[PDB]
RNA sequence: CGAAUGCCGGCAUGAGUAACGAUAAAGAGGGUGAGAAUCCCUCUCGCCGUAAGCCCAAGGGUUCCUACGCAAUGGUCGUCAGCGUAGGGUUAGGCGGGACCUAAGGUGAAGCCGAAAGGCGUAGCCGAAGGGCAGCCGGUUAAUAUUCCGGCCCUUCCCGCA
């Protein structure tokens, strides 16, 4: 039955992107927060 | 609903169940002109 | 500098890569970066042919592992090229 | 037995012999209901024990 | 119970058990000897000693009867003109079953021979 | 440290028990191999057929092709594989998208408002499974083909001539 992860390579780079993040300081500090704990990747990958 | 067991089963009784457990040996025969050995009543790996 | 011999590679050593010696066309591994007009000219100041038509493909490289070391190869591209009609390159003519 | 230790084939018996209980490898079984259970593939260490028949 | 009812199902309905015996016994009329579980072969037995039997009454009839079940022209030939007659002045049991002494693996199964006789 | 339905690990019991995932269904002969119900070929049988066939878009990311393999993965087996190792393979002026258009919405010189962070907003800009725009049919490889080749058409830009 349809459930709940409905991949979509454009919605996932509008939404969890680096340009998303950037936009607003709530996500310029989720980035700040990833980078200092070292994160390898910080933002989702999509391809 | 759903049964379950009650007390871990001994060692003891777990043994004691498998009593009838052990294996019997193959029935075999002498073959009829080869030398080897064979089951009764089949047709031998060697000289059918 | 960039020189055509940036441009260029190493030809691809294959079946199929020979098997189009035979017409007008010889096919090598280029820079990634290397757009299908610069490609030509780096191979015709290498070669000193005329080339006429150009096709690209990039070739993305395969994963592999040295157990729990896992990574993947480096990542290409490949132009087959056509020299105009008779030209040779005798530098890939060794099959 | 007869290859190394020069033991004459013809009068060997099995003397004692016996399987321990190797190292178990373990995998996952998916279950009902997200569940998933482990069930083990073990292991034996097989060893046979052969000695001279008095005759 | 079973009880006197006599004649083996093998974890078969109906249909595919049928299909099972035309096609053992298109096999075994084809190459003569076969191997199959030690139960199968005990089934085949009978199944082929009437399509035989039929092939040694030889009139048109009996050829189109056997037709029903081995349903090939080829091999019905090969049962009218050249097998019957190895059996006319044979009073039944025109087949043998004989068991391997080896069994199959990753089944177990025993398994027998079935070969026409002499 | 003996207890906290304590915490982490390890090993038991239930037990050689339940199951081994659609009741569409199998049989034989032959091949290969240390080893075959399970791989390969042939034959017969059975099941799909507005599909259980074939194309496209997502999404996935080498799974594709071929050689050598069977420890593990495969609910058994495996000589087989979507598995291990390795090598190869994806070719476009016209197909799709970009050097085109705008839609919702987004963003935003101007401007306006808000302790700060920010919120708004004209025009513009961005934005598409809409509008716009020129490639048909065969053949070729183990593996790509409106992409390579064959035949027959077409578009735009630049320069020249009338
Ligand atoms: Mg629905
Ligand atoms: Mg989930
Ligand atoms: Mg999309
Ligand atoms: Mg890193
Ligand atoms: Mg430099
Ligand atoms: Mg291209
Ligand atoms: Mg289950
Ligand atoms: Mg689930
Ligand atoms: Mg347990
Ligand atoms: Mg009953
Ligand atoms: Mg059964
Ligand atoms: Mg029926
Ligand atoms: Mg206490
Ligand atoms: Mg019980
Ligand atoms: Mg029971
Ligand atoms: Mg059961
Ligand atoms: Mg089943
Ligand atoms: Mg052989
Ligand atoms: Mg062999
Ligand atoms: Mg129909
Ligand atoms: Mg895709
Ligand atoms: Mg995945
Ligand atoms: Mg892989
Ligand atoms: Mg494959
Ligand atoms: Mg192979
Ligand atoms: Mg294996
Ligand atoms: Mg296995
Ligand atoms: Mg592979
Ligand atoms: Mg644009
Ligand atoms: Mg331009
Ligand atoms: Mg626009
Ligand atoms: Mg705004
Ligand atoms: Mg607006
Ligand atoms: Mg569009
Ligand atoms: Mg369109
Ligand atoms: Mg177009
Ligand atoms: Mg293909
Ligand atoms: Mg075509
Ligand atoms: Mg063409």
């Amino acid at each position: 039955m349809k459930r709940t992860w409905q991949p979509n390579r454009r919605k996932r780079a509008k939404t969890h992107g680096f340009r998303a993040r950037m936009r607003t300081p709530g996500g310029r500090k989720v980035l700040k927060r990833r980078r200092q704990k070292g994160r390898w990747r910080l933002t989702p990958a999509v391809r | 609903k759903h049964p379950v067991p009650k007390k871990k089963t001994s060692k003891a009784r777990r043994d004691a169940r498998r009593s009838h457990h052990a294996l019997t040996p193959p029935t075999l025969v002498p073959c009829p002109e080869c030398k080897a050995m064979k089951p009764p009543h089949t047709v031998c790996p060697e000289c059918g | 500098m960039k020189t055509a011999y940036d441009v260029i590679l190493a030809p691809v050593l294959s079946e199929k890569a020979y098997a189009g010696f035979a017409e007008g066309k010889y096919t090598f591994w280029v820079h990634p970066k290397a757009t299908k007009t610069e490609i030509k000219n780096a191979v015709e100041t290498a070669f000193k042919v005329k080339v006429v038509k150009v096709n690209t493909l990039h070739v993305r490289g395969k994963k592999k592992r040295l157990g729990r070391y896992l990574g993947k190869r480096p990542d290409r591209k490949k132009a087959i090229v056509q020299v105009a009609p008779g030209q040779k390159i005798e530098a890939l003519e060794g099959l | 037995a007869v290859n190394n230790h020069d033991m004459l084939e013809d009068r060997l018996y099995v003397k004692a012999a016996y399987v321990d209980e190797g190292p178990a490898l373990k995998r996952v079984l998916p279950r009902a209901r997200g569940r998933a259970d482990i069930i083990k593939k073990r292991t034996s260490h097989i060893t046979v024990i052969l000695g001279e028949k008095h005759g | 119970m079973r009880h006197l009812k006599s004649g083996r199902k093998l974890n078969r309905h109906s249909s595919h058990r049928l299909a099972l015996y035309r096609n053992q016994a298109k096999s075994l009329l084809t190459h003569g000897r076969i191997t199959t579980t030690v139960p199968k072969a005990k089934e085949l037995r009978g199944f082929v000693d009437h399509l035989i039997h039929l092939a040694k009454r030889g009139d048109l009839h009996a050829r189109r009867l056997v037709l029903r079940d081995l349903q090939d022209v080829k091999l019905v030939r090969k049962l009218f003109d050249e097998i019957a007659p190895r059996y006319r002045d044979r009073q039944g049991g025109y087949t043998r079953v004989l068991k391997l002494a080896e069994r199959r693996r990753g089944d177990g199964a025993p398994l027998a021979l079935v070969e026409l006789v002499e």
